[PDB]
């Protein structure tokens, strides 16, 4: 089998995104949530309560016989009929250490069985019920969720792009988090709903550690993308994502005005 | 060797129109939420829910209701920002009156400026701009004069041509000629509608009543003139415009069949043309299908339209009807040199809201909202302006040469492009403030596509290789934030990476030719606007007076226009002031209100 | 000149049907079983006599809940219909009848045969389906060709049916519009025969896009219930109709045609086993399995190689073939979907992985994707329009032909088709509700049913022309 | 008992003889005697304002002395005009958002030719713009969706909640995301959603804000059929604003609704945004279970839905509302009056079709072709004719309404009878036949009355029909002259077309159209079709006659044109006394 | 075909650069895609558009 290399990796910011999109990396655990409060979170579901079905058992629907279909083996959710659900996570431009198209290049390689949507304010993943559920302990318990910078929020999404409020959180329209004796809790789920008890997130990361391992280029900290002395520079003295971005461009506009043009370059 | 930015320092009047959202530096990284009383911030959304009340109880079904926004959050939880129109403070001329509002002090700000103040909906100038260029119909008149000449027997002369346009004019709104007991139109209600003529034959357009002609020598500078009359010829056209009322009873199709039936009766009754003589349909012929100029071409049947709707007209056209290419501002504003960029940020201005507020929304989708921070975002706070001047600033110093003078290499247009994404992203992420200012990824990654394609185009004169720096914004900003705009933005930016120099069946076709009927562009928001400033300014930018079709750019130069073609972020401004009277009113015929 | 380079066509068993083809052999303009496919589309429509029926004896003409109403107890509404009520009301009926279409239906198909064929032996065929409900009608390629339009079947099967079913019944001159409005609903009213009872499996002939398109106008959802969810069938069924709308588009020709014909063959009929292969060895996993196991086989064969290395240790790959590269890519593209989606048994996520496999597939190798640009971009609107407020809707009522899916050339709507062949009963928009008639008519044709040993078979007779 | 024209029934004004001031029997008249365009208020108000406009503008406009060879117009008498009926309606006198309550039975007499022009009668635009905003649907798809992909159940309270979400956002505003730009609720106060259902319990749940109320607006026996029709099922109604669709088409509306139901399901149920549940909502409105208006026309006239081309005949007829009022319920001495409908629902039938669609889309210029049109629900000619036939066949038949036998000789009969006495009339009358002095006028006249007659009292629309068809010969063999020169391209092709099955030749009344070949180009025509639809149905003891889902959506007090009473609303837009929706008062300077 | 064709051979026989690819499929199709006919363009049918 062929051995990825995902994007190029030529700084520590992109370093940082082949780590969040290679499956052979593991996402380190940085809190613990109770099932219950998990859960709760999510909001689609409650500790105990019964899987919803949008369809019948999978053994029951008489699939055709298909030897392709053979070779996929179905999800648990598939195979019970869950319901698809979906979540909605936000990353703040400030520094988060995984962002949006990160966000579906990682759903593409580690999870089985998806729908997900990039947008400038949010990304969804949609997957039968239970096979959610799996994918969020890694989405909501590791490395990848900073309580300040990346949040679960259904609707009302904006804020990433907002000024961060005088705590260093990003602003939520539905105040679904507070910052509450240092750490980041959710007073309300994902849908704005009201919870029991608070879902205590622990504490947010510095601004230094923050950049340590953010995944986004910013110009203010003195990382952009794109240097002063970058433009029109020979490839060699540029950032290897410009010179990936260059060679694509190329690519692209001479292979469909003539699709020989780009044998061999 | 960068100036202040504009956005921060408007040239003239100083003003900050980032800082002025807020009352707080713009750099800063840091704002309280939560505590501005939700819609109780705007003026307008205030006013609207009492007005809401009012509604509700005459009408017994409620509408506004503001604390239904979700989850018990009013909107408003941040700041709503006001806006101010670019570059109000640079402009010195167009002071005249004009049907829609007194004349303008140019120079005058227009900031505050709310959201709503900008919707499509909310706003008279957006409506009318979209209203002039549906309800206008262009014709040559030759093959009509040829058929009276040989089929009928009559000489046609100056003389006969300016009692046929008083009769067209009596006519076109309001009037009867021929016939007894005719029912005619309340003036009042038509006031708008008129017909007039041009010609580059200009001992004929001095022989003929200059209240029936657009003067190609009074309102272009002489070599503009030159260039277009070069192209009229020895040839007359007949520029007629509609009521605004008709179009808003049906769609600008009307248009060619309406001045069809008008400009017929007109030649039948100065010529003397019995009533059924077989040569009278050679006129509505000539005038719908003969020998016709449309603002827009029919379109297929999923959004069927015959011509003129907004979905049929082609970049290119949008290029040139907007008529800044003619002011001083853009003949002498660079030091005394020409200012393609002012052609570019004023075309873009009615190309974006009207192909995507008016077209978009307001045909193929709707609803309540315009999508007006949107767009509002393309044309306000001097932000794509600093940009798309850096581009110019950056490739005049480079390359040592003037606007249009770049060669239109690929490797040149890709160094721009590089620049001016370089320095938007500076930008957004060196000031906070501008980042939630336009906190919706589309208008941010619009805006570095925009200001790209308008410094390659203004710089080497080459429309295609200007939009192409539009689409190779694509990498440069999805691998810096890894984020670009909305679900479905970047569909033609992924794809006309590849289209754009392509000649498939249906990718390849130049930018001027283009318009939303390119499959590519026929759903998306945020990009329309950008092509269309980026041609007009190309053409410019080498010494054209139009980029497409000089008999579009002639005739959209009249100042009995209900919108000012020339000065459009302007006008706009003045409807978010509700200072713009449109046409097509129907006050003479109801009661008072 | 021929496209000389030989395929082996495989099942989707991954077996293989026949080796040694030259490329030229599977095109739509020399392969006979493509080119009968569009024959049949073209040829073939369904009268629903059942429909008809029940529209002309109910009232419940055409579509939109219409109802032309006939009052049978006019005496009891609580009205005076005549001055004072010196007279008591009478109920007449007027707009309605009994017809025994179904019951006649044996009939009714051989007046219906004698009307439409032309000479004798001409290929003309009714056939009596659903116990007398539906006829099934193929018309001769003698009548089809008789001018230049692919409507002949439906007009003259509409017009044959009404005037047939006027004599059949002796019906008087008010049963006219009637009966011509149970076979042809609004017409001429509507362009469209809306509402009525012969349905053709191509859209009306006002509903196209641009000049070519219209074996593109056809919904995956109509593919899938013609192929019965047989996965690759219902990819090999779409890839042909879009091969041919493509040659009738004029995008088959010259510098492009290779380009063109590469698409069909290495994603449509999973040519040299790649498909098959890509899922067998990604199938337990995700997307981005796929994206390693194409780029894999992409070197393995010889389409790419190392181009530069750059000072990370990341690698530029060259195409050595970008034709064939891009079919590979489309080849691995839908192997993802049946990856993604098949482990779901839920389609909707096809947009997205239409989308990601091939921004992946650029970021893996610096070489462009699908259509250079298309693929991409119809996954960014396809993705919208089937989860947003704007417009569009689940993934099976997208075709060649919607103004959101048709721009990449050729390799798109396939993966739909794949998808929506996986869905488990997720949708409410699925094959069943949109086109059921369709799958249960039609899909009884074995070639539209079942493609790909047709076209196998049809390439080797021909393979020793080129 | 005198002709209607002469005596109208109540007020017992002689809508011929108030046009002169002469007795309309008398073949004299003096001509050039008026002062040419100073006989008339309209057009002399116009030279004054025009000559304002001249000054201001630079352009010359209106001007009478350009009339050919120095003869201005009204070298006869311009004349005015009476709506037909009038004075008896008693029913309808509430307020309605267009104006204050009318006094039923007032007349509206003196109407000058250019009150009537549909460029200068805001209450005509109006009806078009009521029609072209309407979009409805089927709900129960949206409601499966939720429940079984999302997995919420609906009930009477999120219905309740949806429509004050929808009815929020329609117009005005927003309700999920943060800084979003809305409307100034004064433009679009004339926008609104409702729904109804067959299923009592259900509407009794719900908010009757809401509620388009089956049971209220209808009589019992028209309730019970349009309720059996509808079913256990709820439809929706939705208005979108009469400004936004003057900026565009009548295709925004199922387009616009989509967005704006779609968002009220996502925040009526708590749905996150990009759900994949969402597509199915706006496809179910815009494609899955949608009732338009108007369907598409193809490219030489091309439109999206919801243009007048594209509304069936029978559409027309069933957005009337007359059907249901009191007026035509007892009218005829307590019996069913079909007449009254044929009357009332012709009038937007003509209006729209001629003026709105094939003047103000296909043609057009500044005289709304408004003489031809006025003719057909003015001074009540159109009425003596159609209510004789009525008369005489109820008396040769001995049979009410909707009950002589529906065969080919008992049309002829009918028609050669009312042929018969609107030549009569036109004969005797020299005052009557210069009011209607174009050709057209009197043979539509004749040929509307001949088919109203037939329709009402046969209750069979096509049969009604082809008695207007048959009255072509029998007009043009008596005058020697029938109408314009285009007027009987559709009289004498469907003679034959009528009963033909032939492709684009056959097709039932209710069905047929402005897109049906032989209708798609000529003044004077549909409208009457349209009316004899309506009273066909009527007359056999229906509540509608071609879509139940369009009868009940037009049964709606809050629509801005009083759908019941068509001919009252045009003559109150004649007096300048219709406020019209759609105006950009709120957000434009003072005037 | 006919104006695909003659766009492609055109481009290739005079090796065209990259800025010809629109200016060449107009010479050939005029205003196509943008119009459904191949508006302006040059290659003619005695048949109408098939939208027509
Ligand atoms: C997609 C298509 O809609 P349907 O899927 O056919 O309902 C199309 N609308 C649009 O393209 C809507 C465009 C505006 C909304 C998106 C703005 S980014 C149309 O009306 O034909
Ligand atoms: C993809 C490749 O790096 C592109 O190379 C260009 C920079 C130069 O190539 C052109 C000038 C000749 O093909
Ligand atoms: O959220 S989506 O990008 O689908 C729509 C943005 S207006
Ligand atoms: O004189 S014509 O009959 O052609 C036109 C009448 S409006
Ligand atoms: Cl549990
Ligand atoms: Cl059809
Ligand atoms: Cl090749
Ligand atoms: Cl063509
Ligand atoms: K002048
Ligand atoms: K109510
Ligand atoms: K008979
Ligand atoms: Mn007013």
């Amino acid at each position: 089998v062929y051995q990825r290399q995902f994007l190029p990796a030529d700084d520590r910011v992109t370093k940082n995104r082949k780590k969040v999109v290679d499956p052979s990396v593991k996402l380190e655990k940085i809190r613990t949530l109770s099932d219950k409060d998990f859960l709760t979170l999510i909001g689609h579901r409650h500790l105990g309560e019964a899987y919803r079905s949008v369809n019948p058992p999978l053994a029951e629907i008489g699939e055709p016989e298909d030897p392709i279909r053979e070779l996929v083996p179905p999800t648990e959710g598939a195979k019970a009929g869950d319901r698809v659900c979906t979540i909605i996570m936000t990353d703040s431009v400030y520094n988060p250490p995984i962002a949006h198209y990160t966000r579906a290049w990682m759903y593409h390689n580690r999870f089985r069985g998806i729908d997900n949507g990039v947008y400038s304010g949010r990304v969804t993943l949609e997957m039968r019920e239970r096979d959610l559920e799996e994918a969020c302990r890694t989405l909501f318990e590791t490395e990848i969720c900073d309580a300040s910078r990346d949040q679960v929020r259904q609707y009302t999404c904006t804020g990433h792009s907002c000024r961060l409020d005088p705590d260093g959180m990003m602003f939520d329209p539905i105040e679904r988090c507070i910052m509450s004796g240092g750490n980041v809790v959710y007073q309300k789920d994902s849908f704005g709903n009201p919870v029991d008890t608070p879902i205590n997130m622990g504490k947010p990361l510095s601004e230094e550690e923050l950049i340590e391992r953010t995944v986004v280029y910013r110009t203010d900290r003195g990382e952009p993308m794109t240097r002063e002395g970058d433009p029109g520079a020979p490839d060699e003295e540029v950032r290897e994502a410009l010179q990936w971005s260059r060679r694509i461009q190329w690519l692209r506009m001479l292979g469909n005005m003539v699709p020989d043009k780009i044998k061999g370059m | 060797k960068y100036p202040k930015q504009l956005f921060l320092e408007s040239k003239n009047s100083k003003m900050n129109s980032i800082e002025m959202k807020y009352g707080q530096d713009p750099a800063i990284n840091r704002a309280e939420f939560h505590v501005y009383g939700g819609v109780r911030q705007s003026k307008r959304k205030s006013e609207a829910w009492e007005a809401a009340k009012r509604i509700t109880k005459e009408r017994g079904i409620p509408n506004y209701n503001p604390d239904l926004h979700l989850k018990g959050a009013q909107m408003g939880q941040k700041v709503l920002q006001t806006y101010r129109i670019t570059g109000l403070d640079r402009e010195w001329a167009g002071g005249e009156d004009t049907p829609a509002h007194k004349g303008w002090k140019p120079g005058t700000d227009i900031a505050g400026l709310e959201m709503d103040d900008l919707n499509y909906e909310n706003n008279p100038a957006m409506q009318q701009c979209y209203d002039d260029m549906r309800r206008t119909a262009i014709n040559g008149l030759s093959i009509a004069h040829e058929t009276i000449e040989r089929r009928f027997g009559k000489e046609v002369t100056p003389e006969t041509i300016n009692l046929y346009f008083e009769m067209l004019n009596h006519n076109i709104g309001a009037g009867a000629i021929m016939m007894e007991h005719t029912a005619e139109t309340n003036p009042e209600l038509v006031k708008d509608s008129y017909a007039k003529c041009f010609t580059g034959n200009d001992e004929l357009a001095d022989a003929l009543d200059q209240r029936f002609l657009i003067d190609i020598n009074k309102m272009f500078p002489k070599y503009q003139a030159d260039q277009i009359k070069a192209e009229v010829g020895d040839r007359i056209f007949q520029v007629a415009r509609i009521p605004t009322m008709a179009v808003r009873t049906s769609d600008g199709g009307l248009s060619r069949a309406w001045v069809g039936q008008q400009a017929s009766l007109a030649f039948l009754c100065a010529y003397d043309i019995p009533a059924g003589d077989a040569v009278t349909s050679d006129f509505v012929f000539t005038i719908k299908h003969g020998d016709v100029v449309f603002m827009g071409t029919q379109l297929p049947y999923r959004r069927a339209q015959r011509n003129n709707s907004a979905g049929g007209i082609a970049l290119g056209y949008y290029s040139d009807c907007n008529q800044t290419s003619r002011t001083p501002e853009a003949l002498e504003g660079l030091d005394g040199g020409i200012d393609p960029v002012k052609v570019i940020v004023e075309a873009l201005t009615p190309g974006c809201v009207i192909t995507d507020q008016g077209w978009l929304h307001n045909y193929l989708a709707g609803g309540s909202s315009g999508w007006s921070n949107y767009i509002i975002s393309v044309y306000t706070d001097e932000v794509l302006e600093d940009y798309g001047y850096h581009g110019a600033i950056y490739a005049m110093d480079k390359w040592k040469c003037g606007v249009g003078e770049v060669p239109n290499t690929y490797e040149n247009m890709m160094t721009i492009a590089e620049e001016v994404s370089r320095w938007s992203q500076k930008n957004y992420d060196e000031y906070p403030g501008l980042m939630e200012a336009h906190f919706g990824g589309s208008q941010r990654y619009s805006i570095q596509a925009a200001a790209s394609g308008a410094a390659v185009g203004a710089m080497t004169g080459d429309p295609d290789l200007g939009n192409a720096a539009w689409h190779y914004n694509t990498p440069l900003c999805k691998e810096h934030y890894l984020r670009l705009g909305f679900y479905g933005h970047d569909l033609q930016d992924q794809q006309n990476m590849g289209h754009t120099y392509s000649y498939r069946s249906d990718q390849g076709i130049p930018y001027e030719l283009k318009g939303p009927n390119y499959p590519d562009f026929a759903m998306n928001v945020g990009h329309m606007g950008g092509y269309i400033g980026i041609i007009a300014g190309a053409a410019h930018a080498r010494g054209a007076a139009y980029s497409t079709n000089p008999i579009i750019k002639a005739a959209f130069a009249d100042p009995n226009l209900q919108f000012d073609f020339r000065y459009p972020r302007r006008e706009f401004g003045i409807g978010g002031l509700r200072q713009f009277m449109p046409a097509g009113e129907r006050d003479a015929v109801i009661p008072p209100h | 000149a021929y496209l000389t380079e030989k395929i082996d066509l495989y099942g989707d068993n991954g077996k293989v049907l026949e080796s040694d083809i030259p490329l030229e052999a599977v095109t739509p303009v020399q392969n006979p079983a493509v080119r009968e496919l569009a024959s049949i589309f073209k040829r073939s429509v369904a009268v629903n006599l059942g429909g008809a029926q029940k529209a002309l004896s109910t009232g419940h003409y055409a579509n939109e809940y219409i109802h032309f109403p006939d009052i049978p107890n006019k005496d009891k509404l609580g009205i005076k219909s005549s001055p004072g009520g010196k007279y008591p009301p009478k109920s007449v009926k007027v707009r309605t009848m009994d017809l025994p279409l179904v019951d006649d239906a044996d009939d009714i198909a051989a007046r219906l045969k004698e009307r439409l064929q032309v000479n004798p032996d001409d290929g003309t065929e009714v056939r009596v389906m659903k116990k007398g409900n539906v006829l099934y009608v193929k018309i001769s390629e003698q009548l089809a060709n008789t001018g230049v339009e692919y409507t002949t079947a439906l007009t003259t099967t509409a017009q044959a049916m009404t005037d047939l079913v006027m004599e059949k019944y002796d019906l008087d001159f008010h049963a006219s519009p009637l009966v011509h409005c149970a076979f042809y609903g609004r017409y001429p009213q509507t362009y469209e025969f809306m509402g009525g009872n012969v349905i053709s499996l191509l859209a009306a002939s006002c509903a196209n896009e641009g000049p070519g398109f219209a074996m593109r106008n056809i919904m995956a959802n109509h593919i899938v219930a013609a192929t019965r969810k047989r996965t690759l069938e219902a990819v090999a069924l779409s890839s042909t109709l879009e091969a041919i709308g493509h040659v009738e588009m004029g995008d088959a020709i010259g510098r492009w045609r290779r380009w063109q014909a590469l698409v069909h063959a290495c994603q449509g009929l999973n040519a040299n086993n790649v498909v098959y292969d890509l899922v067998k060895e990604a199938g337990h996993g995700c997307t981005g399995d796929v994206v390693a196991a194409t780029v894999g086989r992409a070197l393995e064969d010889g389409i790419i190689s190392v181009k530069k290395t750059l000072p990370s240790g990341y690698k530029f790959y060259t195409a050595n073939d970008p034709s064939m590269w891009n079919a590979y890519v489309c080849a691995g593209l839908v192997a993802a979907v049946i990856v993604n989606q098949g482990a779901a048994r839920a389609a909707q996520g096809v947009s997205s992985t239409l989308l990601y496999f091939n921004d992946l597939i650029e970021h893996e190798t610096g070489l462009p994707h699908a259509g250079y640009g298309d693929g991409m971009g119809n996954g960014v609107s396809f993705s919208f329009f089937s989860h947003a407020i704007y417009g569009g809707g689940s993934p099976g009522i997208f075709s060649g032909n919607h103004i959101v899916t048709r721009h990449s050339k050729g390799f798109a709507i396939p993966v739909i088709a794949a998808a929506v062949s996986l869905d488990s009963g997720t949708a409410v928009y699925g094959p069943e509700a949109t086109s059921g008639l369709v799958g249960d008519i039609f899909g009884e044709v074995d070639l539209i049913r079942r493609p790909m040993e047709a076209i196998a078979s049809a390439a080797a007779e021909i393979k020793d022309k080129f």
